[PDB]
């Protein structure tokens, strides 16, 4: 304030959980707690099983590029390989039919 | 790791292991195979029945100038530790082990609890310490030492160690190691599996 | 017999997607990235019936933690998520810090959903961290005078 | 039910009586939020203060009711032992407040599992309750074993 | 399937359109960086269906004040916008302190 | 804030910044045409059955 | 809205969104293509029974 | 992977700011120079991002 | 409008059935309630099972 004085207005809760891998991904980049995930455990940055918060800064997404490169041609390669099975199966109907 | 803080695969089925039993908890290999579980469940404190000091001490040293003993003036005693102990509600008991030179290879070592405002220092010796013809500790390494009673919990009593304590012409007396067995209550902060299959929570 | 061709086709559809996915959102704040976990489908016979995708597992690592500075934006270090909730009362959790005040001094983040917290009461306020959490709010209302009584 | 964990070396209060408005007071605050028969929100206050070594009172007060009576009496008394586990009074009947003409709820309040020792500071391990409000359906599924629940 | 990488292709031009903005204003009295802020579309299925813009942010940090010894140029220091009227009595709000 | 006369307050634009951001989002942007790359070869394999 | 001398409204096509509609656009008449030759091998079957 | 190089440009950057703010202010009565403090940027992995 | 003030002029409704499945499509991206469908619910966005 200006009269040399400031106040406290509140202080962010943080959430933890016992099932990261449970969370629901609504999209919009946020997360919502469901049965798999257990219910969540509330408490403040720095203190019990929290981490502490940066001012000032962002968290950057973890996805590395070069992997996601490598595994889409991975991915790629594979897929050509099971439509080679299909077209395999394809030719073999095909031969039981002509006959 | 599910809702129920058992460790179970994609599909839900729950690993098993063995479990661990008793304080502290082990591996007993003898029971069949159980479903792993971690629980959050708060670690309790454990009061000390064992604490060991290793130190050195230098035979130059002179005997205590101003007898008699006060817990209060430095120039009373040669040396003085602090050992950490913890009681039944996991309290911390500053344990001062006071350490004075009476005759040759002959060190007289007081146990005054720091921590209990209402504690009587000490006047009679805890333990005297007899070092041999070189460092090797002759007798008196092993002394039961009470806590004092704080707070309503109950006073961990132990066998505090001196073995392998040494005096002979090292230049001055520190400590080298302190050890005890107890520990104040801890929340479960993370959990690891290691390479032989031992899940350690810390 | 195009039971186990199919679905090895579907299973890497759905991982292309989520590569892809990954790729898309590599700019995205908070985000963490996918990966489909896939599992066989025995039945009875020996012959391999084909895959399912058993699920897709998020990677919750933490992301780099880029200064750009603006005081609003938190970031989060190690464990911990923060507390969000729309304008029905559904509660939410994300990782994206990036915050602003709404037009009634309501801290949102991009989408508009409410930042909750401890709120604080009281004369001088307190933080009341057993009071079930609320949305933290920022009045502009001019700020009392306290009679001196201990000096 | 409430489980929380008290440290063994907080001092006791200098300011007696208690006094909600007064935070000297008391030692710790929680709060749980009950749902009376028709659905009304009571956000219950429960005060922690600490009178001798191994000893707590325990107040109670309903934050959602106005009309609520300053509590002046101590609602129960925890008692732990010397090591720390809780041995009598975990257990007290607790009547809500009358909000618009809702029946008062009587709920019995269990601080079981809770536990004295000397942690880093007062910290509520856990809070639950049995009841809720009304619910309107949103989603329906069928699960592994087959049984069918509705969200 | 095609939608998720066409709406990371949408994306990342939108964050360069951002950047050449930026970078095109880097003398431009009164301007303010922005910064384009993005969220995922997950929407029932776990697969992730893409991102999205969630919008673009300004960046109101005071810039460096420069002289130029004109008694009609004046700058806001911190905090404060400048207050304009157009023809049509519509108002508006600048930080640009280029007056004649 | 207050008002300093006979100056005016510049762009808050760092060129390194932006052109550091800039080939970031270029190389994603080449990475996501990658992947429509990568789905296009599919959709021509399961076509050319 | 108001009017500007000496400037002219460009048209309002974004090159990179249209090619990737192209190839969008393409894959799909491919597939319908696809489906009409089966509908054929589907008459031809059926007529040289 | 980008984001390494990114803050370590940004601290580079921010340290030739402060040299020539301290240049530019070579006269200046009563001024005190300044000088950036770097910490490294270590969050779970053992790379060290930045 | 342009005297600084906003005016409601109407929200739209959405309407979920009981069976989804049930509804006789129209064409034109159009569907139309039947009796296998069931009765229409009206409500608005972002509430109950809207």
């Amino acid at each position: 304030y200006s009269n040399e004085q400031e106040q406290v207005l509140g202080q962010i809760v943080l959430a933890n959980f016992a099932n990261n891998e449970g969370l629901a991904s609504q999209g919009d980049n946020v997360w919502a707690a469901t049965q798999a995930s257990g219910v969540a455990l509330l408490g403040t940055a720095g203190s019990g099983n929290f981490g502490k918060l940066t001012n000032g800064a962002l968290e950057a997404s973890n996805v590395d590029l070069s992997k996601e490169l490598v595994n889409m041609i991975v991915a790629q390669r594979n897929y050509q390989s099971n439509a080679q099975t299909i077209k395999t199966q394809d030719q073999i109907l095909n031969t039981l039919v002509n006959l | 790791l599910d809702e129920n803080r058992n460790l179970v695969n994609m599909q839900g089925m729950q690993l098993t292991g063995y479990p661990a039993t008793g304080t502290p908890p082990t591996i007993q290999q003898g029971a069949n195979p159980a479903p792993i579980t971690i629980p959050n469940t708060l670690m309790a404190a454990k009061s000390t029945t064992t604490a060991s000091m290793q130190i050195n001490l230098n035979s130059t040293d002179p005997v205590p100038s101003k007898t008699p003993f006060s817990v209060s003036d430095a120039d009373s005693y040669n040396k003085k530790g602090t050992v950490t102990v913890y009681d039944s509600q996991g309290n911390a008991h500053d344990m001062n082990v006071y350490f004075v030179k009476t005759k040759d290879n002959e060190w007289a070592v007081y146990t005054h609890d720091s921590s209990d405002p209402a504690a009587t220092a000490p006047t009679t010796a805890s333990t005297t310490l007899k070092f041999n013809e070189n460092g090797i500790l002759e007798s008196g390494g092993t002394v039961n030492i009470t806590t004092g009673t704080i707070n309503g919990a109950t006073a961990a009593t132990f066998s505090l160690s001196f073995l392998n304590s040494m005096q002979q012409n090292t230049g001055a007396n520190n400590i080298v190691a302190t050890n005890q067995n107890g520990y104040k209550p801890g929340d479960l902060v993370s959990y690891q599996i290691n390479n032989d299959g031992t899940v350690v929570g810390n | 017999s195009f039971s186990q061709a199919v679905s090895g086709l579907n299973a890497a559809a759905t991982n292309l997607d989520v590569i892809g996915n990954n790729i898309a959102n590599s700019a995205t704040y908070g985000f963490k990235s996918g990966t489909a976990s896939f599992a066989d489908m025995f039945a009875g016979s020996k012959v391999g019936l084909g895959v399912k995708v058993a699920g897709i597992t998020q990677d919750f690592t933490d992301g780099t933690t880029t200064n750009t500075g603006r005081g609003l934006d938190v970031a989060i270090s190690q464990n911990g998520f923060f507390r969000l909730v729309d304008s029905n009362g559904s509660v939410f959790y994300s990782r994206n810090g990036q915050f602003k005040l709404d037009e009634n001094r309501n801290l949102v983040n991009m989408q508009g959903m409410q930042l909750t917290g401890y709120p604080a009461t009281g004369t001088p306020p307190t933080i009341q961290q057993g009071a079930n959490p609320a949305p933290i709010t920022i009045p502009n209302t001019l700020m009392a005078a306290k009679s001196t009584t201990t000096a």
